[PDB]
DNA sequence: TTTTTTT
């Protein structure tokens, strides 16, 4: 029991809550140890705080003490009522134990068991960082620590200089006004201890090896004269250590460049070589004591090289308030900033750097935000349910509030150009104009909603559908996890309100979709393609799903305009690049589809026939390895199940389980059939159950999975992969999805040439006869959405862009002589050189939402919070030249796993987020190489961590058993359960006999996971709240992937990211030398991308495929397999139209006629090669070898394979992949006739 | 008899893995067999006669064709190596062919295949008899002349020839921080020894002689005179290839006709895989650069001819691919695109006469003479010159800048340097092209950077960064004459790249020949950049 | 017998 006096020597408020700081060396405070109660008084003798000690840190003049339990005395209590004395000379003092025990309930009314425990997690995230930092860097014990029974070289991993890398340095720029500076250097040194002074033994009685640490350091003063730096030794006791460098001449601005180095020059002895090494170095540069102004450090030179870019200048404009002051040579740097943000006072080096990132939110919840947003949140004007019941005038009154405050904000931002944007006035005006443009478009959207009535009906329908889906998804999720709840709980205002940028985007997108005669969609120049960008975690997906719902609702009310049908057909096409991503997007879209279907069914019963009779449906268009391509396979899978057509695991509407062998029905197929999926509700109350939906035109869950069923009855929404779009040149029945139909069968559906049915049937099995009927065509779809647009670049983006010629053409239709084109919406996390990219792939004018403003921190919709009010995500860097990667990885993994257990044993269940650890890896080979090390060596080093004589202060003992590897080798059935495997927490109960928390597991319970590993993408299925710790192996190949991957942890709890960087690789070292600046200005460093179609190497691969894709689907004579050989003079006039549209797009995209001439020549070459083969007689010319006539049929095109690439080779995928070669093992026993010899 | 194990991409078979290498599969390790046991008639031939005329010149006139790697029992034959393994649970150490280890496999899902220790009962024999997973040994013995063998545990644990036949154990030496200390314990004689005694100069007293084993050919040599070495499993210095390549040009050294064709005033355009453009020259580099040529259609072939074990090739150290003189050799071809840069003649001739250039040339020649005499070779031959070193340094800096700026992958781009000056037709130029047919920028992404508005940016940003290295004081002070090094002022941290890209193998490099460093100033070629 | 990840 010790006494103390409070003085508040520290600034960091979170740390001043839980710590106590005392001046002087720990040698004056040696009697204070662990688990000792202390009592704190102020300078006037009033009792303040009581705590229990967890850990002690020390330095050369200060000591830091941490707690785990603390109580605060609120009353003003005089010390004079206690028999204890005042602390003399502000030092420690022993307290009487029995008097303390008697005094605790007598005056403070507390006992030992009544003391609470610390619950904050920002304290735990600091303790973990200190515990790892002590082990990896040192010194572990203190300034005068002792190292027993091991060499001092291998005890520590980073921060050591070898005798004759051996040197470190940094570069900085200084002001020309001053002429002398001050340099400080410090390091550490170890010395062998003789035997007769220490009494440390082995188990058998032999003496051990003991080293002792002694500090060093000294200060110098340096005048600045041009030339090299004179050699100097800070410490007299070690005259072979140097600080050196050079000083350069003046620049045009009037500043000087100074380069420094710290070099170890000691010699190597024959014995005890560890005494020649230098440990824990650092450098500090400061202005002189008698100088007039402290701030003398300025910005590093720009080094322009004659290049201009409006985007680059805008990026330099927004990030003007965060300045880079120095660079490092082998060590990271850190700089202190004065009251002027352009001036710095001190620069220093740091061996392992740390930095924390501010978080972004949507405003409206805090007291300091704008009054209009708080008024909108408090008055319920964002409610989806309320907006569908109001009259038109209260609706426009509620919608005008979003625009009036935006106009006020734009007017306010205009005044600050002259004051707060000096040197950037032109970019300020250019950024000012686009906010006025956006406000103009918002008022235009409100005007469009005022005059039209079909738009108002569609708006109300979309609002109701979104609200219903939003409410019911949470109930389904809660019901699937065994919770006993009702539907009454989830109907609150909190779970059914908008967020402002989603509603703003909805109001932006209204005028282009309500009237096809809008100038956006009827002319080829100045057509806008809306790019949406935001930090990950904001509701972008819910933002464009509402646009999709509005687009679906308005199309059925417009009528049959221009001789096209609008009561049915495909409307929205959604595409992705990752197959797994489509699988999680489908489960999201099905709930919205179900909600629209339930609304439509209730509307028809009342007598309102506005929505039509055809139901809403949704389909999947992905590769045949996932989905069945023909109904026979759909029958075969179900037949093999009872002794894949089921992509759903649970019912989206009620959460009931689905049995594959009972809840799937396949109708008999003489020529075609239909597959249905029913809900598993046995008691029969769900609307999609077998007892209810049997009367509907499309019974059960409205989903289509089979390719032929999609081709015969097209859905309303389609979710597909980009690589499936390359199959147009192979199969001609895809033309139904674009609306090129003429005939229809009553028994089966829409027809194409070469189909099985012809529409004529006799009576069979009691069914009536039918005959073929003719029908007008169907309108092509209206809206195309492309997600993850930053991944559309390079060799993949080239072929996405080249194949987009036909897709943009085949959705065109004519209305009153004009040509109508589809609206394009894209979404991405980043933006860099977006204009050239969008013009290359899409051939549109780009428009980015929301605009920048005059600051990074603040625009109207995004607010960046401060560290005081909300926590952020802390990064930390580790790097060691010359060390092997497994030696780093084993030490890092062992340190984290062992420190997490020590935080567990004293605190309990709040240590859960750091308990399981996630690892990211760049390659599969390195993941497999690390997998064997994780099972064997990591477990062994974790089990032996506190049974040697070497002292490791903060690590603890843990057992590692469960390792999972989340990669491409897991079947999809257990993947939802693997995601539900990670949900279980480390159960712990308090053991009062030992005084610590211990994980006891019952009979047959589910154990948790210790280590989980990940490939290039994480699981990314749900936002599981548990994960809060992550380590990255190396720097990834792109910046956007780096921002994406490390943003998946720490969403509900404080996070921690640690990056292990190699020394040999250029990017890793380069990012290490600028760690602090790179992680403060993220968007400045996004790497360049390019999309270059019509280059020759893309033209040898994609040209014939695009030409055939355009030629097949647009005509009837060339549609089927026998369409080849029909090319003759009467039909040759329709190929020039396709050649001309290809050449027109090539000339417009390249904006250079030298490309257009080459494209025209290459198209003419292919046309004249086609004309030669079709005129050959005596044979049937076909596209492929198929049908009973294959004994005489010759194919025209080839598939990629062993043969050399030629003009007629057509790919089957967007991306080229080279096929691998397998290995054959020859297992046999070998005898030996040869022997070893010396 | 046979069973599948795994699969790899066929571009690696000439650069990493291949005949005689150790493939680190996730469960075990194998060694590829020689090409005389490969399926001859399932390898598709590749037509390039100009490369054949050099392959025949090196390996004799009996070679016939260049052939591609092949493509349920078809594949590449392998055999397990090393044969000594360790059980995790009980720590027992035994060879595979003693019968105590058996294999669990699936012939339809062959990625899961691994060895298990049959009937494990633990260290004390008290645990129930169950199969338990095992890990291969982590030490091997290597020889300079080409031979490889397992570690001699039996000789090492008893200090010589022995009679005992008991089991062996492995331990982690108790303490957690220590990887340097390991223990081998005999269950019968109760003796022990440490693995630290096999490294340093202590290996000469303890380790036995080399045997002469070729695991991939399955043969033993009569005698070997080289001193063996102890090497870790999966070390970087275990296998180096010998490669030869040429370019496809329209129609006796390989590099000669390429320089003749590329320097013509009108380059031909009739060949289907040769098309070139003439896009400008940056305004900052007018006096130095005379012609920039962008290539949009380019074709390259390769060959594999042999391998060495411990040291890189400079030929007595080459190891053959077959028992006899082989009839065919593997081949690979890649269709790509490239950029060619030509430099001014008079600027280079004027710069060669300065005094500091002669000083650096004398220093490098002295270092080369010191380096060749340490291996008993002729020290008066094979000096490429100082211009070669200058161009070779500029190439490495440009290739590093390509990956630093554009975000490319490191091993995507190869190099090729033309610097002969002895035959009366002087050469000055570098060539940069793509390595694989599926790398970054293969679809016109590299010719984009050939515009004058980007190449000057790349050169300026390359030259600005190279002024100060991360180990700068001792890097600039390095003298190649003292330590017989073949490089000066160019460490790992500022000059060198991955081993796939370099043509000579990180030799003849000097950054002071380009820009003023901290100790040489007057030897620079680019001034004020 | 067709669709895609990954160095
Ligand atoms: N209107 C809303 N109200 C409350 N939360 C919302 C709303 N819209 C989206 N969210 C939240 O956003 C999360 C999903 O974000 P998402 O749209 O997937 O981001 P991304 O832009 O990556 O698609 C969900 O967990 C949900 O809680």
């Amino acid at each position: 029991a010790w006494i103390a006096i409070d003085h508040n020597f520290s600034r960091a408020q979170v740390l001043t809550y839980y710590t106590l700081q005392l001046k002087g060396e720990h040698s004056l405070h040696q009697a204070i140890s662990d688990n000792d109660w202390i009592l704190v008084l102020d300078t006037t003798g009033n009792i303040t705080r009581v705590g229990r000690i967890l850990r002690i840190r020390s330095d050369l003049e200060t000591t830091t003490i941490f707690f785990d339990r603390m109580l605060q005395v609120k009353s003003v209590v005089s010390i004079g009522i206690t028999p204890f004395k005042f602390p003399p000379n502000d030092r420690a003092g022993r307290i009487q134990w029995t008097d303390f025990i008697e005094t605790l309930p007598k005056e403070l009314h507390i006992t030992i068991a009544d003391i609470p425990k610390i619950e904050d997690q920002t304290y735990i995230r600091e303790l973990l960082q200190l515990a790892v930092m002590d082990d990896l860097l040192g010194p572990a014990g203190g300034p005068n620590e002792l190292i027993v029974d091991m060499g001092v070289r291998d005890r520590y991993l980073v921060g050591k200089l070898a005798p004759r890398p051996s040197s470190l340095g940094m570069t900085f720029c200084v002001d020309g006004d001053v002429d002398r500076v001050e340099i400080e250097a410090r390091w550490g040194r170890y010395e062998r201890v003789p035997n007769d002074e220490h009494q440390f033994f082995k188990s058998n009685g032999q003496k051990a090896k003991v080293w002792k640490r002694i500090p060093c350091g000294g200060k110098i003063v340096l005048p600045l004269i041009e030339g090299s730096i004179s050699h100097n030794a800070p410490d007299s006791t070690s005259p072979e250590v140097r600080v050196q460098g050079s000083i350069r001449a003046k620049n045009d601005n009037g500043d000087r460049l100074i380069t420094l180095f710290l070099v170890n020059a000691q010699e190597e002895p024959d014995t005890n070589r560890d005494t020649a090494w230098v440990f824990q170095p650092e450098l500090i540069v400061r202005a002189a004591k008698d100088a007039a102004k402290p701030a003398i450090f300025r910005r590093r030179p720009v080094l322009d090289a004659d290049g201009m870019d409006p985007e680059r200048e805008a990026l330099e404009m927004i990030y003007r308030d965060r300045v880079e002051f120095a660079v490092g040579h082998g060590v990271a740097v850190h700089a202190e900033i004065a009251d002027d943000v352009t001036l710095a006072t001190e620069v220093r080096t740091t061996v392992m750097p740390q930095y924390e990132v501010q978080a972004t939110e949507t405003p409206g919840l805090e007291l300091s935000d704008r009054p209009a947003m708080r008024e909108m949140v408090s008055s319920g004007l964002l409610d989806m349910q309320r907006l569908a019941t109001l009259d038109i005038d209260p609706l426009v009154d509620a919608l005008s509030v979003l625009t009036n405050d935006y106009a006020t904000w734009i007017d306010e931002q205009n005044l600050n150009v002259s004051s707060k944007a000096k040197g950037f006035d032109t970019q300020a005006q250019t950024a000012i104009n686009r906010c006025q443009e956006i406000h103009t478009r918002l008022q235009e959207g409100i005007n469009t909603l005022k005059s039209n009535e079909n738009a108002l009906a569609a708006f109300r329908f979309a609002n109701q559908a979104m609200a219903t889906q939003r409410i019911r998804s949470l109930y389904a999720l809660a019901m699937r996890r065994g919770e006993d709840v009702t539907l009454d709980k989830f109907d609150v205002l909190k779970n059914r309100s908008w967020r402002p940028f989603q509603l703003a985007f909805l109001l932006l997108s209204i005028p282009s979709l309500a009237d096809p005669c809008h100038p956006d969609r009827v002319k080829p120049i100045e057509a806008y393609a809306d790019l949406l960008w935001f930090p990950t975690g904001g509701g972008k997906t819910e933002a464009y799903l509402g646009v999709a719902a509005f687009t679906m609702a308005i199309r059925r009310m417009q009528g049959n305009l221009g001789g096209y049908d609008s009561s049915r057909g495909l409307t929205v096409i959604m595409r992705y690049t990752l197959r797994l991503l489509t699988l999680q997007q489908f489960q999201r879209a099905t709930a919205l589809i179900c909600a629209m279907e339930v609304l439509r069914r209730e509307a028809l019963n009342k007598g309102d026939k506005s929505l039509g009779t055809e139901p809403f449906t949704i389909g999947l268009w992905v590769g045949n390895k996932v989905t069945p391509g023909t109904t026979e396979d759909s029958h075969n899978a179900i037949e093999k199940t009872r002794n894949s057509p089921v992509q759903l695991t649970s019912c989206p509407w009620c959460g009931t389980e689905i049995v594959p062998g009972q809840d799937v029905e396949v109708k008999k197929d003489k020529a075609g059939g239909r597959t249905f999926v029913y809900c598993g509700d046995k008691k029969g109350r769900c609307e999609f159950s077998k007892g209810k939906s049997s009367t509907q035109p499309h019974p059960g869950i409205p989903v289509l999975v089979v390719d032929e069923e999609i081709y015969h009855r097209p859905p309303t929404m389609m979710i597909a992969t980009v690589d499936k779009f390359a199959m147009m040149a192979w199969r001609g029945q895809v033309r139904t999805l674009f609306g090129r139909v003429e005939k229809e069968c009553e028994r089966h559906g829409l027809l194409w040439p070469g189909a099985n049915c012809t529409g004529n049937h006799q009576a069979f099995k009691g069914q009536p006869s039918a005959k073929v009927k003719a029908i007008p065509p169907i309108r092509p779809p209206d809206l195309i959405i492309q997600d993850e647009f930053h991944l559309i670049s390079g060799p993949l983006g080239t072929m996405v862009g080249l194949y987009e010629t036909a897709v943009d053409e085949l959705c065109s239709w004519t209305l009153n002589g004009k040509t109508v084109k589809p609206k394009i919406i894209a979404s991405t996390a980043t933006v860099r050189k977006a204009k050239e990219q969008v013009n290359n792939v899409f051939m549109r004018q780009v428009s980015v939402f929301p605009p920048h403003g005059l600051d990074v921190e603040d625009n109207f919709f995004s607010v960046q919070r401060h560290i005081k009010d909300k926590f952020g995500r802390r990064y930390l860097g580790v790097c060691s030249p010359g060390s092997s990667r497994p030696a780093m990885l084993i030490r890092v993994y062992t340190a984290f796993l062992t420190a997490a257990q020590e935080l567990f044993d004293h605190f309990g269940e709040p240590a859960d987020p750091y308990m399981t650890m996630v690892g990211y890896f760049n390659s599969l080979r390195e993941l497999g190489g690390m997998k064997r090390l994780a099972e064997d060596d990591v477990q062994t080093r974790s089990y032996r961590v506190q049974m040697s004589m070497v002292e490791r202060p903060a690590l603890a003992q843990r057992s590692v058993n469960n390792i999972r590897e989340l990669t491409s080798r897991v079947s999809s059935q257990d993947i939802p359960k693997y995601l539900d495997n990670l949900e279980v927490k480390f159960k712990a109960e308090f053991d009062s006999s030992a005084g610590k928390y211990v994980t006891k597991w019952q009979e047959g319970d589910t154990r948790a996971i210790d280590v989980v590993l990940a490939t290039n993408m994480l699981s990314v299925g749900v936002d599981v709240n548990r994960l809060g710790l992550m380590a990255v192996n190396g720097q990834p190949k792109g910046t956007a992937e780096y921002i994406q991957a490390t943003s998946r942890v720490g969403r509900s709890f404080p996070g921690l990211v640690c990056t292990v960087l190699t020394w040999a690789r250029p990017r890793d070292l380069s990012h290490y030398e600028t760690f602090e600046h790179y992680h403060a200005t993220f968007y400045k460093h996004v790497e360049a991308q390019s999309v270059t179609p019509f280059s020759p190497r893309a033209m040898d691969r994609g040209l014939t495929g695009s030409l055939l894709s355009l030629m097949r689907l647009k005509n009837n004579e060339f549609s089927p397999n026998e369409g080849a050989g029909k090319l003759d003079m009467s039909n040759q006039s329709e190929l020039a139209h396709a050649i001309e549209v290809l050449a027109t797009r090539a000339g417009n995209v390249a904006e250079d006629n030298a490309r257009k001439l080459l494209a025209e020549n290459e198209l003419k070459e292919r046309a004249d090669e086609w004309a030669k083969e079709a005129s050959k007689g005596g044979r049937i010319l076909g596209y492929e070898k198929r049908g009973p006539d294959k004994d005489k049929t010759v194919a025209l095109i080839k598939s990629p394979g062993l043969q050399a690439w030629d003009n007629w080779t057509v790919p089957m995928s967007m991306r080229e992949v080279e096929s691998g070669v397998r290995l054959i093992m020859d297992t046999k026993f070998i005898k030996d006739d040869h022997d070893w010899k010396p | 008899n046979k069973t599948p194990v795994g699969e790899v991409r066929p571009s690696q078979l000439l650069w990493t893995y291949g005949p005689g290498a150790l493939i680190d599969l996730p469960s075990l390790s194998v060694v590829t067999l020689g090409i005389d046991r490969w399926e001859r008639e399932r390898c598709q031939p590749i037509q390039e006669a100009r490369l054949l005329a050099a392959v025949r010149k090196v390996l004799g006139p009996q070679v016939e064709n260049l052939r591609m790697p092949p493509f349920a029992n078809i594949g590449v034959p392998v055999r397990p190596f090393p044969r000594w393994m360790r059980c995790v649970k009980c720590g027992l150490l035994s060879p595979f062919d003693d019968g105590l280890l058996e294999i669990k496999e699936d012939r339809f899902r062959a990625e899961r295949t691994r060895f298990v220790h049959k009937g494990c009962t633990g260290s004390k024999g008290n645990l129930p008899a169950k199969d338990a997973d095992a890990v291969p040994a982590r030490f091997l013995l290597a020889c300079r002349d080409g031979h490889l063998d397992d570690f001699p545990w039996h000789y090492f644990v008893h200090g010589g020839n022995s009679t005992c036949k008991g089991t062996l154990r492995f331990f982690e030496s108790g303490a957690s921080l220590q990887t340097e200390n390991l223990w081998v314990r005999c269950d019968s004689c109760e003796a022990s020894r440490s693995m630290a005694h096999a490294f340093g100069k202590a290996g000469k007293e303890n380790l036995p002689a080399c045997r002469g084993r070729h695991p991939h050919l399955d043969q033993f040599d009569i005698d070997c005179g080289e001193e063996p070495r102890a090497v870790l499993l999966g070390a970087t210095n275990s296998w180096f290839p010998i490669t030869l390549s040429a370019l496809a040009i329209p129609q006796a050294d390989i590099k000669g006709p390429e320089w003749e064709v590329l320097t013509e005033a009108n380059p031909p355009t009739d060949y289907p895989h040769f098309m070139s453009k003439k896009i400008g020259t940056p305004a900052q580099f007018i006096p130095y650069i005379s012609r920039v040529l962008l290539l949009e259609r380019l074709r390259e072939v390769n060959a594999l001819l042999g391998f060495t074990r411990v040291e890189a090739p400079e030929r007595p150290q080459m190891a053959s691919l077959a028992r006899n003189k082989p009839e065919w050799v593997p081949a690979n071809q890649v269709h790509g695109e490239g950029i060619f840069i030509q430099f001014n003649e008079k600027t280079l001739v004027a710069w060669e006469s300065l005094d500091a250039v002669k000083q650096v040339d004398e220093m490098l020649r002295g270092g080369h003479t010191g380096w060749r005499n340490s291996r008993n070779l002729d020290p008066n031959e094979d000096y490429p010159g100082i211009r070669y070193a200058m161009l070779h340094t500029l190439s490495h800096l440009l290739i590093r800048e390509l990956a630093l700026e554009c975000g490319y992958n490191a091993a995507s781009i190869r190099e090729r340097i033309y610097a002969d000056t002895s035959n009366g037709s002087p050469q000055a130029g570098i060539l940069i092209y793509t390595a694989a047919a599926d790398s970054d920028g293969t679809l016109g992404g590299l010719v984009d950077l050939g515009k004058p508005e980007n190449l000057g940016r790349l050169l300026v940003q390359a030259l600005n960064r190279s002024k100060i290295c991360s180990s700068d004081p001792l890097c600039s002070e390095h003298n190649p004459e003292k330590d017989r090094s073949l490089h000066a002022a160019a460490c790992h941290a500022c000059t060198l790249v991955a081993e796939t890209s370099c043509e000579q193998g990180n030799r003849y490099l000097d950054r002071s020949l380009l820009i003023p460093t901290l100790e040489r100033i007057h030897a620079a070629f680019f001034k004020g950049f």
